[PDB]
């Protein structure tokens, strides 16, 4: 994949990916993910529940504040209009009352999600192509702790310093 | 050198309180010295501190300080001689939400534990003649967690009481929220008016960074040769308890690794049960530092 | 532990008045000493008591608290010592939209009852030579319901009077409001100033974990042992009284079953009228807690 | 019962004034008691009323209100006692516009 | 349908549903949904009268607050400009005159209407293939109590340390 | 048309319809309309005035302080710039200095424009398909007081109280 230096360490957590496990585990046979698999999207007729999270521009980053603000999108896509809704609602009771809450992922790291907020309410979208499908959106402000505020000045100093220097 | 040195800025010992929890206690219960407990190192409230419950997450608590100063100044000088300050008072305010019997006690300043529900559980709370001079004891805690360790951030005020209250709006689309400006007053047996306070294995990791304490420099094994039974004697199991020169109990940060696990096993939480009577030597395993140590078996 | 325990946050707790009420009425009436219904526990406004009709709902009822702090130190502390409150002033503002009699009554200070209308439905409100010092006995009811379940959350001043009153603007898009500030005294017969107050089957659900009385952890039914009469006799019905160790008569909460329909037949509201002469178990149906009662029927 | 009996919101008695007019007379006419006409009931503003003409509409008249509260206290009480009102001064505003 | 876990009850109401419920209520014989019914579509010279509610996104919910604040947009379908003007009149003077209203709905749930204001007013649409349909559509924000604001942080905390824990 | 329910009564005047009645009056044989009807479109290289009203999404309505603000479009169409620009002159002469004006419109209701103001001014729009129409155009802010702010809570209550409860 990415052959990062050996002196770098993760510093963010995923957003998505803490999400996607969280609600893997809440919903174990629904699927949750933030694409649309291939597979998924063969059937339409008689199409299985998921639920997608995407990250988008919004909320500041505060790295003194050891602090990783985004937008979060979550999308509920069922076969009905009301199994849509009760998904959302799900969905909304678990996120809206987290404070401080601790996760710990399939990564075995435990995350910690400072507030959860929501942005944009839900709402039932006109379908497209895929004409069965009743999808439910809704926009959240996700604040998550980092990792660790570690900075790599000192890395980054020798580098110049080796090679220019 | 490099400029960035001379900062020297951690970036990890910012902790931030992410759960705020506010807890009041009747003025006859024995005032917190610590949130440790002195066996397992871990939270432990003592009894009698009840929770304030939820209260507004954007405003928080604002811990405030005001400080009384006086330069005395007897001469005439460029610049005051000895300033001195005569008062520092910490008040903080929170938003309440729940109507609970403390939270209605302290903003009402009486008690209403002899309130009797009527048969249809209706309750009516009237105000007193005069306000009553009811004192607390205030814990504010706060867990900001590294990983799955937390750092347990707290304030212990032992003499609260109620200054002021905000002016309440009762609207459609808010609940109703009491305000209190608590106003920690100096306790004349703890001494003191307000301590924080850090505890977790968060902070047993940040402490040595902080600056309390010496370095974390050298790690030892109290044992240093001990003997186990084979046989479910008294001696079966023994106990190994790994402390750095900081005086610091590592016991469940190291992780113990034995190179003759046939002979002496011993988990990550030093359990030395034993296997077989035989000699093994058991090496604490940590970070930059590591410690050794050797321990027998005989039946 | 977890830390999210340590909060204790019951999220429920937090009623939001929905339909805020002002109930002003004439110092020669007998104040409310609670707004619930001695024979049914149900909202039970007392006679004499006269809506201030609908006020401004983005605004509301701006309950304000003044508190007079008089820190006396005596030979010099580092902190206050007896710090005491002299005087605690509660006052509410509203913008009142209703053209009512007890509203420019109120607004002008004066006594309007004799004022006698004209042939043509015309009146002139003079305002008087000296501001009147006018009492008035005022309740301030809120309802949050929870399912159909409500609950009366309420205030309870009996000496309230007019403070100040804000400037009135005129013009086309908005109606005329009045804004008077009322100012809670402590009347000397019930000898409070205002008693918030909370009422309904929501408290009944809610009164126990608000910590008022004893928590709920028994039920009982009075009767032992009842029996009713086959024949349309005196003792051919009976009434269930189902209440807990709380105090709290939970009759209508719990719905009762019969195991036996067709010796004694008990509906959710205990009826005891009976179908045949037998016994028959009843057993009070509730939630986290049951009870169990025999009924017997004979003519 | 029902909550919004006890309400009682007749919202029929906010009166709005839409079209305010501000009408002066010298000291030297008779105050008017009222602005009814005893034989018709209608409006019948008595003679030496002039009219200011029109002024701002966004802004309007702001009848204000003023308190003199004097809340004598005697021997010291949580509460005072007998709490009385000084002096209250009516004033109203307007941007006239006409150059009468 | 979505199988939710056993432990979990519902927090939200469903504006959209309770206002269905009403308006069927107070007008019976006029239809009312949150979309078009194909059997519905089929007749347009002779397009029977009805009612839609569709959730948008607006205002922010408020957990801690037990309100959750939404904008409802009401599509008034008739075959009249004046027939479909007099209905948006009818729903204007029910809404927006609610404070603290309560109503049963369909479910047997009696929800409470904080209040009802409108952030657009009503127009009249420009028509589009259905040429004979005179639609006016307004905007309402409305603010209903929750169901319970109770939070599962227990749940996902034995979930996480159950699981990986 | 519509079979509202007997208890209700109109709480909102028809701002479209009172000034078509009030410029119907003031231009007699100058048709004015909410729409362009069919007839109308038929003459186009000699066409006649027409004043088109329409309501715009603008204002808050404040049924407690029983007025209806609301945006409304006039759209002058002459055969002429000069006759379109004295239309529109004499439109904004009518509209612009009402101050709680009445006027009894063809229902027999006498409705009251609490005051008129501008939001956007008169333009000249460029010609469409109808190439020999000149069309002014300009919104006004009308604000209206209500028929009756009175409440049906009763009906609603005993509804539900009745067929649920």
């Amino acid at each position: 994949a990415v052959v990062l230096p050996d002196w770098y360490e993760e510093a963010f957590v995923n957003v998505e990916n803490l999400f996607i496990d969280m609600f893997t585990d809440l919903l174990p046979d629904y699927e949750s993910g933030c694409w649309a698999p291939d597979d998924w999207l063969a059937d339409e007729i008689e199409v299985k529940p998921t639920i997608w999270f995407f990250r988008l521009p919004g909320g500041r980053v505060d790295w003194d504040g050891r602090k990783d603000e985004c937008q979060l999108q979550v999308m509920v896509v069922t076969g009905s209009r009301d199994d849509s809704w009760r998904l959302m609602d799900f969905v909304r009771a678990m996120l809206l009352p987290m404070q401080g809450d601790k996760y710990k992922m399939a990564d075995g790291y435990t995350a910690q999600i400072r507030c959860a907020g929501e942005v944009a309410g839900p709402q039932l979208l006109t379908p497209g192509q895929r004409i069965d499908t009743r999808v439910v959106t809704a926009t959240f402000k996700v604040s998550v702790s980092m990792k660790s505020a570690k900075n790599y000045k000192q890395k980054l100093y020798e580098l110049w310093q080796a090679l220019r220097g | 050198t490099d400029f960035y040195t001379i900062k020297d800025a951690q970036a990890d010992l910012a902790i931030a309180p992410l759960n705020l929890t506010v807890l009041l206690a009747p003025y006859s219960t024995t005032p917190a010295t610590t949130l440790e407990s002195p066996t397992d190192g871990s939270l432990a409230i003592p009894p009698g501190y009840k929770s304030v419950g939820h209260f507004e997450k954007q405003a928080g608590l604002t811990l405030g300080n005001e400080f009384d100063s006086k330069d005395i100044e007897a001469y005439g000088e460029p610049e005051p001689i000895r300033t001195i300050i005569n008062k520092r008072t910490t008040t903080f305010d929170f938003a309440m939400y729940q109507n609970q019997r403390n939270v209605l006690e302290l903003i009402w300043t009486q008690d209403f534990s002899n309130i009797q529900p009527s048969e249809f559980g209706g309750i009516v709370l009237e105000a007193p003649k005069v306000p009553k001079n009811i004192y607390y004891r205030a814990i504010l805690v706060g867990m900001d967690d590294r990983n799955d360790r937390p750092i347990w951030l707290y304030w212990l005020m032992p003499k609260v009481k109620l200054d002021k209250l905000d002016n309440q709006t009762l609207n459609d689309d808010n609940v109703i929220e009491y305000k209190p400006t608590l106003k920690a007053f100096r306790d004349d047996v703890v001494g003191y008016s307000v301590a924080q306070g850090f505890a977790g294995p968060g902070w047993r990791d940040l402490v040595a960074t902080a600056g309390f304490g010496e370095a974390l420099t050298a790690l030892t094994i109290t044992p240093g040769s001990p003997t186990v039974t084979v046989a479910t004697g008294a001696s079966h199991t023994a106990q190994l308890l790994v402390e750095g020169d900081n005086g610091i109990n590592y016991t469940p940060d190291v992780v113990f690794t034995s190179s003759a696990p046939d002979k002496a096993s011993v988990s990550a939480a030093g359990l030395v049960t034993g296997v077989a009577a035989g000699s093994a030597t058991i090496t604490a395993t940590k970070g930059a530092l590591t410690a050794t140590a050797t321990v027998t078996v005989t039946a």
